[PDB]
């Protein structure tokens, strides 16, 4: 849960010199990306996740 | 303070001598080959919210040589207007005629102004 | 064979259609020995915070377009570390690794030429007149060559079969260079050593050396192949030292 | 490196733009051991007649197409030799090789992604509600996702954010997969060992896996190129077995 | 400075089949000609360049 | 893989996307030997004026074109220090390198056969006839096959698919030969060395061979690919003697 103290950096993506296509060729194109982790992460402290909840059993 | 930057004048110049800070001036020139349709100076003045240039840049438009003078007793292979600098006009005589000088005269600038070469070929009977 | 990674500092780059590399004279960049040296104070090297990939802004490669020269250094003079050191210090010295990237279709063909000129001394356009600073470098915009004789007081002679040095554009071969053929590859890398006659020189006083890249065979395309081709050109000093340290210039 | 054959039986697999051949979590299909088997009676292992490639008609990507998804078996029960065994024996068990056909041009581009999902337990669409059988298999027709939320009684929830599981449907990376991207391979192979907590199961019952493949980045072409482009999905069994045999079930 | 006694022959390119593209590419392209002398070149005699003139001092 | 060079004589031949080098039947030329020999005197083997790589004009694929073929010798006949030796001299012999040389784009298809036949005796248009030798042989000109059954007295029965001879048009490949298939390679080898019954032979009487060059899948292209495309034939004497020498003969 990141603040301001344990900020991270930011992530920004330029052209360095652009996109060239013959003729007959689409014109728009597209990038994925795709996030893991190297060989050194690590996490730690349990807590519970905030992504899950319910209102009621059975469910 | 500093004025924005002046720009770029495409088949042309803008000379600088003295930064573009408050009061400097700049000047504008053309290649040869381009007439400038335009100011020929700009300088760093107050406007309104800011500082900024006295004139807005100029154009340099192409210098045009005029129709290649026809010839009697000849014929030119396909000719065109829009005659630009460095750009050519060929010649050719009629059936029974014989050619004599410059078979083809090119389009070249002088005093800023657009000048073909010699006189065209001469058709002989 | 044509792939190539080239990481200095913290910056990486990647290429996968490179020819190869051009060491100017066979000759790397090193740092001052101590028998070839003049000056009696210890060097500032930074190692990491300088020697490192700067990338000037890019150019658009046009139909009709003569070319264009940056002057290095002073191209990297605000350019993080390098152009701090740069200003805090009279005696200078660096190599460089410079990587040019052009990037077309199959469909797109062309061919530049990407040279390295030491010493490129410059002429005028008045033949009776004097240079300025700003005709020669206006700092990472790239100066742009002119397919005809040019005017104008004090900007120079940059017709581009003269090169801007009255020479012949065609014998630029002698000096490093490579080509960027749209066709085979869509980068050039030249790596320059320290070339000049003292063995450390001032940063702003001496424009070290010149890049010109000018297109031989220009642009073409068809139908609907992608109008806009652009430049970009990365640097990347090399065996960095700084020597005489007081306050910083200013221009 | 990209050249490939895949031979099971009597049957072939030549491909030339192949990228690799994930192999599910690095285990291979192998028969049932005699330590932890549990069925008494000798098995059935026919080995050429049922381990062969298969080939389920093709789709068709269109432009705005969300995806595609199989079961695995109950796709290949009325293939031959392998859709009889499994008719006449209570009890199966095999690994499959998927090899995943789609072939387009150079000025084509596009991404799908192949992946093989065990146990792709499915939602329906009315919440409190149940799927139907049909609803999760075609047999060789496949199911198709939508690119918006479904409606309708009975039939799976299958907007494809979500892939018909609840999930997000960029994670399936966690499942063995592939891509196939028109811009450089051709065909993607998964090579899917036996996944189930019991040593043999049914095989009229359980779904196995489900094999779903989701355009990420779709179609697209310029002025005349093919506006056809389809795929073509092959299954091959391996180390097949079967076991207690009585008369034929029917449905 | 060649005269017909010491000439040297002349080069000369034709196409051998021709120059064939798909749609959407150019049609006119270039070729270009780089000079160079190999291992087993020699010049001697030296004398002065007829390419440099001038017509009084401080030139 | 793909590169080749051959170098015969003062000639070079440079090639980048060439397929193999058919030799004929395992078989390189080579020269008389002393017990295979019949004639006494001494032969001529000028060895560099004559073994090296002739050009011959070249053709238009067209869209619509049935074929060509060539006679060797009866080609080479005016060419250089080939065609003199072969008038000066009773008795010749000879093998030969062709390569044939077309190349095309990556947006245009076609398929040719090159194929050289050894005595390629040929038949008249009209049954009860007999050919000329005009209408076996033009020199360097090639002759064409055509689409349909020719008529005219004198002239072969040039329709393609009977290729003349009376045999099968795509049976040919029992005979030396290649394709140039326009997706993969742009130029096909054949070493011929000299077959024949009898040690030497004359060279005006006995056209010991023919070249023919037979389209089986055509040209085709889109909107604005290169309409021509030509084909280009080279033919390089190999181990070439001669012998019995007088004055020199006429047509």
């Amino acid at each position: 849960q990141q603040d301001e103290y344990t900020s991270a950096g930011n992530v920004t993506c330029w052209y360095q010199t652009g996109i060239v296509v013959p003729a007959g060729t689409p014109t728009s194109c597209s990038i994925m990306c795709f996030v893991s982790a190297c060989n050194d992460f690590s996490v730690r402290l349990l807590k519970d996740t905030p992504f899950i909840e319910q209102s009621a059993l059975l469910q | 303070k500093s004025c924005p930057n002046p720009g770029e004048i495409r088949n042309g110049q803008i000379d600088v001598p003295g930064g573009i800070l408050f009061g400097a001036t700049i000047s504008f020139s053309c290649n040869t080959g381009y007439k400038l349709f335009g100011s020929t100076s700009s300088f760093c003045l107050i406007s309104g919210s800011s500082v900024q240039w006295s004139d807005p840049l100029p154009e340099c438009r192409e210098i045009y040589c005029p129709a290649p003078p026809q010839i009697d007793n000849g014929i030119i292979q396909g000719e065109r207007d829009h005659y630009g600098y460095r750009q050519s006009v060929t010649y050719a005589c009629n059936k029974g005629f014989t050619m004599i000088g410059e078979h083809s005269i090119y389009c070249t600038v002088n005093n800023d102004e657009g000048e073909w070469s010699g006189p065209p070929p001469e058709c002989r009977g | 064979d044509r792939v190539r990674s080239i990481t200095l500092g913290n910056s990486t780059i990647t290429t996968q259609e490179s020819a190869n590399v051009v060491v100017a004279y066979g000759r790397w960049p090193e740092y001052l020995k101590d028998n070839e040296a003049t000056a009696e104070d210890q060097p500032t090297q930074p190692d990491v915070a300088t020697c490192r990939f700067y990338t000037l802004e890019s150019v658009t490669w046009e139909r009709d377009s003569p070319g264009w020269w940056w002057k290095f250094p002073d191209a990297l003079k605000d350019m993080g570390l390098f152009g701090q050191n740069m200003y805090y210090h009279y005696l200078g010295r660096a190599g460089y690794t410079i990587h040019v990237q052009c990037n077309a279709s199959k469909f797109h063909q062309g061919c530049l030429m990407v040279v390295c000129v030491p010493e490129a001394e410059m002429g005028c356009s008045q033949v009776d007149g004097t240079v300025n600073e700003h005709s020669l470098s206006e700092g990472e915009t790239a100066k742009k060559f002119a397919s005809t004789s040019t005017n104008g007081t004090n900007t120079v002679q940059s017709i581009v079969t003269n090169a801007g040095m009255g020479v012949g554009v065609g014998n630029l071969t002698i000096f490093p260079h490579q080509w960027i053929n749209l066709r085979t590859n869509n980068c050039a890398t030249i790596v320059m050593p320290y070339i000049n006659n003292v063995p450390m020189d001032n940063m702003f006083r001496h424009h070290n050396f010149t890049l010109m890249i000018i297109p031989f065979v220009p642009l073409d395309y068809s139908s609907d192949s992608s109008t806009y081709v652009p430049i970009t050109v990365t640097v990347a000093p090399m065996c960095a030292e700084y020597n005489g340290l007081r306050l910083a210039t200013s221009l």
